[PDB]
RNA sequence: CAACUAGACGGGAAGACCCUAUGCACCUUUACUGUUAUCUGUAAUUAAUUUAAUUACAUAUAAAUAAAAUAAAUUUUAAUUAUUUUUGUUAUUGAA
RNA sequence: CUAAAUUUGAUAAUCUUAUUUAGUGUAAGUCGAUUUCUAAGAUAUAAAAGUAUAUUGUUAUCAAUGAAUAUAAAAUAUAAAA
RNA sequence: UAGUAAAUUUCAAUAAGUUUUUGAAAUUGAAAAAUAGAGAUCUACCUCUAAAACUUGUAAAGUUUAAAUUCAAUAGAAAACAG
């Protein structure tokens, strides 16, 4: 997500648009970490927010993780 | 209300003498009690303006009826409490309407005694035939008497004799113009009016004069820090400073003469 | 309009000259050469100055001249209010010329009267003429502010002088306070002379009298309301374990009652 | 912009300059305004020209304004109640449910009123015998001398007449409290308030054992003459 | 690590995690970097911060005198998203 | 190479004490000149009458004794008694 | 924490709180804060004063190191408790 | 442009450390062109002038461009991406 968002906006954003039933919604915020370019000038990355959407239904693990490799 | 001569079990208890502060008879309340910031001799801008002053373990405030005009019922005394800055006792006072307050007590009182305020002459207190420690008008008083907390007719608060063991003896009485001539603790004289008001009898703790601290830590725990001579000090810091401990004239650090005729 | 003090109030309305927050924006500013007091008052263009004091050996040092000031309250016949005013001795010299104060504010040019406060009063004094239905409840900087108590004693107000119980806090406790003669009623003045005479002749005091019969009933009711609190006290001393400390105090408290008996 | 006016934080509304019409628009939004804001809206209508010719009992929003108060009256602070009373007093308003919930909102708060705020009750409830019972009025008389001595002069003589015409006046109140003030504190009242006195003392079967007509009043009038007009 | 030092004073407070747990007051209503500058502006910065917290959209319900919070769904923004079933258009034109 | 330290007027601070410079700093005082606190006469603010007091004007507090302003009640908030203050401020004289 | 590499880690290094590159990871109706209350204090600040621009700041906002609290919610008045 | 002009004590800026003038602080305060003021203290004679307002756009640091005067990487700027 964009970290400006909030849960009750996320809730109706999904149920209206993708139309999937949910029991619970969670939220976690992260800060973009600092790194170094090739020429060794610093630059900060972007801040982002994570959402752990809990559902009623079953899910296939193709969306839950990456393939077994 | 009595002195304690201590047995010299230490160096500081050899000469010490202090008063029984009567903790069993002090039922403490949260009705009249504030503890303010301790002012260590400083302004609001933090600068010291009066020296030799600091922390006080015995800081408090207890609100008192110096002026007891507002009620005339008879009263008793339930308890007591001690004040530090003047080393005076006080006592609660329960009026017949179950009211409550603190007062300045006089010497010779204690729990169980009665006290009131008086609008009218003395024969018309059928209760409280004894008269000590009562709020009374100066005209409505005997020939001989002594007053301890005076409230002049042109005034709200009291400004004289508020300390321990003090009083104001009478020299004259002029009922014509209603003008009395009272003596102060120093000896000076002042015109007062018989429409004014005061208490009867000396204030509590006549016996502070017969006291010995005996320990520096009894003053440190009041807000009295350590003084320093002007002679140990360097010449920058004090106008006596130097190696000579003799000095014409004898001065103050801001610059002015302390000892006159001298 | 060449006066900088006129440009500021220039575009104000009959409705914006009342907003006190906005006027204070204009009176609490700083002008180029004029002081910050000289706009709070009506000096007639006068300001202090500096210069060089001298000596015998011709040394020199900064010295400050200053301007006379005459703090004063004046009444404006138009506005029907009093106004504080600081002013020089040239204003007094002139107010008598133009006649009254409401003509000084209202005939001078702002170039000579270099105050802002003198032009704020001017415009409040023209609108009142152009509309006598103009309500001016409060004039700005008209009078100072007086508090009740100092800043130190703001704390001690918190706790009550006498605590009254719930049944009694709001009743008429008025006959109970101690009564000086000028405060007290007609009947009580007459009763006082009766009380004033029998003090000298207590043989005449009996319960067969209205006043004494009136009082003795009252006072004995007060005593009877205290005996419960008395009994609660004497129990405390009774169940108190140490008696030497008690007998010690009674030796002291007697020393006070003896003095009071034999005063001299 | 330089030199801004340094205005406070509070978002309240100053009606004190607004025209009367500009007040009524903001009274449309009565459900949302704060109770301290209504007080400043209604009292000022009294100060605007043309409030006598109107009957505000029939005006739409002023009517609904009351019906919002009568619900939320006991929620309000004790100061506020004295601010409404005067406003509905000054606006000539009659609403039975209004004058019930005020009175029960005042028996609560009678102990937190300033003297000046005890007066505006003592007039409003005695200037009309219909706004309450007599039991409530008898309480007010039993509470008057608490606040009497400290009130304005113009605020006493209005409280001194409303006793006599209603008949609650006793010897206790007259000889202890009232007569002492006029007999000692005599011209402090002023000229417009002594006129009313001299029409009442004769009605009272009064004696003049005092010598205050000459010595207290008449001897002390010419110390005030600035107050005197042709009327 | 190298070259991170002076770059990190300059950011200052780029996140809510940094200071002690009792430092950030009314966090989400205003972005930190606009709040941390105003607090260096002294007095009017405080007043300006208070006026924005008052008039902030992202307060989805009033506070309480207690630790509990009041949630009003009417302050929540609304979305006009319709149903897309039986919708023939598609995001690319032939 | 291990080891020692007699000497390289041995290495480390353009070193310690002493003298000069028409150099500096801080401190002292009956060193020179001076500033200020502070004391003082006249004048302004300040008016009338009487023979220096009295009154008048004015400021404030108190006596159960008006307030006002700061969002929320519209008309000099001027009575009396006692006491306080101009032992002031500004220009000026001389001293300090 | 995981994977890969060896460049000033007081040696070496397949190792990593030397260094380099990338990726993963902190789930809250309650806890801990925010919020309410207030202390010391801060303050180009309301009103108002002082004054040379030589300054103040009884309001208001901010400010624990303190006090109380989870399930219906807000408020006036009173009393008691923590 | 009447509490103005001007005057007495002091200071300031006027080349002048002193004797003006122009202005300010304090104190006083005028006339009516027949009047008033300056002319290095005062007097006389004469001469000159009339003590109201307004009016000269581009000043300044910063960026960029064109040109002249200059340096060519221990120079030029602190910096040939560096506040
Ligand atoms: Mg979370
Ligand atoms: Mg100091
Ligand atoms: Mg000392
Ligand atoms: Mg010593
Ligand atoms: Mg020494
Ligand atoms: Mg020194
Ligand atoms: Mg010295
Ligand atoms: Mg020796
Ligand atoms: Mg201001
Ligand atoms: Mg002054
Ligand atoms: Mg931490
Ligand atoms: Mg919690
Ligand atoms: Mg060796
Ligand atoms: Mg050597
Ligand atoms: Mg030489
Ligand atoms: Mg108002
Ligand atoms: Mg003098
Ligand atoms: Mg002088
Ligand atoms: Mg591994
Ligand atoms: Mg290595
Ligand atoms: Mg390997
Ligand atoms: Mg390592
Ligand atoms: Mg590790
Ligand atoms: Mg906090
Ligand atoms: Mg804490
Ligand atoms: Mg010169
Ligand atoms: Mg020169
Ligand atoms: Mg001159
Ligand atoms: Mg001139
Ligand atoms: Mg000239
Ligand atoms: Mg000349
Ligand atoms: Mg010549
Ligand atoms: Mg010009
Ligand atoms: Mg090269
Ligand atoms: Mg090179
Ligand atoms: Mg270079």
């Amino acid at each position: 997500c964009d970290p400006k968002l909030a849960k009750p906006e996320i809730k109706q954003y999904l149920t209206k648009l993708y139309g999937l039933e949910l029991n619970k919604v969670n939220t976690v915020r992260y800060t973009g970490k600092l790194k170094n370019s090739i020429l060794r000038k610093t630059f900060k990355t972007k801040d982002f927010k994570k959402v752990y959407a809990v559902l009623k239904t079953e899910v296939e693990p193709f969306y839950q993780k990456i393939e077994t490799m | 209300m009595f002195l304690k001569n201590y047995k010299p079990k230490t160096p500081t208890l050899r000469f010490k003498r202090d008063i029984f502060k009567m903790t069993p008879f002090i039922k403490k309340n949260n009705i009249f009690f504030i503890k303010n910031k301790n002012k260590s001799g400083r302004s609001t801008k933090g600068q010291i303006i009066v020296r030799h002053r600091g922390a006080n373990k015995y800081n408090k405030h207890l609100s008192i009826n110096v002026n007891r005009n507002q009620l005339t019922n008879l009263a008793i005394i339930t308890s007591l409490n001690y004040i530090n800055k003047n080393s005076c006792f006080i006592g609660l006072i329960k009026y017949s309407n179950n009211c409550l307050s603190y007062i300045k007590l006089a010497n010779g009182l204690f729990i169980g005694n009665y006290t009131k305020s008086l609008d009218k002459p003395l024969n018309f207190s059928f209760n409280f035939r004894n008269i000590l420690g009562s709020f009374i008008i100066l005209n409505l008083a005997p020939k001989h008497s002594i007053f301890s907390n005076l409230i002049s007719f042109n005034k709200k608060k009291s400004n004289y004799a508020k300390s321990a063991g003090t009083f104001l003896s009478i020299i004259k009485k002029i009922k014509e113009i209603n003008l009395f001539i009272l003596k102060l603790p120093t000896g000076e004289k002042k015109y007062f009016s018989g429409d004014s008001k005061a208490t009867l009898g000396r204030n509590s703790n006549f016996l502070n004069k017969f006291t010995v601290t005996g320990k520096a830590g009894i003053n440190r725990n009041k807000g009295w820090r350590s003084s320093v001579r002007g002679v140990a000090m360097n010449p920058v810091d004090h106008p006596h400073g130097g190696r000579t401990k003799t000095n014409q004239p004898e001065m103050s650090p801001w610059g002015w003469i302390t000892k006159k005729n001298k | 309009s060449i006066a900088k003090q006129e440009q500021l109030f220039q575009n104000f309305n009959q409705k914006d000259i009342l907003n006190p927050h906005l006027v204070n924006s204009v009176l609490e500013r700083n002008i180029q050469k004029r002081t910050e007091r000289s706009q709070k008052g009506l000096f007639h263009g006068k300001q202090p100055k500096t210069g060089l004091q001298t000596c015998f050996s011709e040394k020199k040092s900064i010295r400050w001249w200053k301007v006379n000031v005459h703090e004063k309250y004046l009444w404006s016949d138009i506005l029907q209010k009093k106004i504080r005013i600081q002013m020089s001795s040239k204003t007094l010299r002139t107010i008598d010329k133009y006649g009254g104060f409401d003509n000084y504010v209202l005939l001078t040019k702002p170039k000579n009267m270099d105050s802002l406060y003198g032009e704020y009063l001017r415009k409040l004094m023209m609108f009142k003429l152009k509309d006598p239905s103009f309500k001016i409840p409060y004039i700005q900087k008209s009078t100072p502010v007086k508090h009740e108590v100092q800043r130190r004693r703001k704390v001690f107000l918190k706790r009550p002088i006498v605590w009254y119980p719930k049944e009694i806090r709001n009743t008429d406790l008025t006959q109970l306070r101690m009564k000086l003669p000028h405060n007290m009623s007609r009947k009580e003045l007459e009763d006082f002379k009766v009380m004033e005479d029998l003090n000298e002749h207590p043989e005449r005091i009996t319960m067969d009298h209205p006043i004494v019969k009136r009082e003795y009933e009252k006072q004995m009711q007060e005593l009877k309301a205290l005996e419960p609190e008395r009994q609660k006290i004497m129990e405390r001393l009774e169940r108190y374990r140490s008696k030497k400390t008690l007998e010690k105090i009674k030796e002291v408290c007697k020393q006070g009652l003896d003095e009071w008996e034999n005063v001299q | 912009a330089k030199h801004t006016p340094n205005l406070p934080t509070h978002d309240f509304l100053n009606f004190k300059t607004m025209t009367g019409n500009e007040i009524l628009l903001n009274l449309e939004n009565y459900e949302n305004l704060r109770p301290s804001e209504i007080c400043g809206a209604l009292i000022e209508l009294s100060k605007r020209e043309g409030h006598e010719e109107i009957n505000w009992n029939e005006h739409e929003w002023v009517a609904a304004t009351t019906e919002h108060v009568t619900k939320m009256m006991p929620t309000y602070t004790p100061s506020v109640v004295c601010y409404l009373m005067v406003a509905f007093q000054r606006l000539r308003i009659t609403h039975e449910k209004l004058w019930k919930n005020l009175t029960f909102a005042i028996e609560k708060t009678i102990h937190k009123f300033n003297a000046k705020s005890f007066a505006y009750t003592y007039i409003a409830y005695l200037e009309d015998t219909s706004r309450s019972s007599e039991e409530f009025r008898k309480k007010l008389v039993e509470l008057l001398p608490i606040h009497l001595h400290q009130m304005n002069p113009n605020q006493l003589t209005r409280c001194f007449e409303l006793t006599f015409e209603r008949g609650y006046m006793n010897e206790y109140l007259f000889e202890q409290h009232f007569h002492v003030l006029y007999w000692r504190r005599n011209v402090w009242f002023g000229v417009n308030n002594i006129i009313k006195v001299l029409e009442i003392y004769p009605k009272l079967n009064f004696v003049d054992d005092c010598d205050f007509f000459e010595g207290a009043i008449l001897a002390n009038i010419p110390k005030v003459k600035t107050q005197l007009n042709e009327q | 690590k190298q070259g991170q030092n002076s770059f990190r004073k300059r950011l200052g407070v780029y996140s809510y995690r940094m200071k002690h747990s009792q430092y950030h007051k009314k966090p989400g209503l205003i972005d930190l970097r606009t709040k941390e500058e105003l607090k260096k502006q002294g007095v009017q910065g405080r007043y300006k911060i208070y006026r924005m917290e008052r008039d902030s959209d992202r307060l989805f319900g009033q506070f309480s005198a207690r630790s509990k919070f009041l949630f009003d769904s009417q302050r929540v923004p609304f979305l006009d998203i319709p149903d897309l079933t039986d919708f023939d258009l598609k995001p690319y034109v032939s």
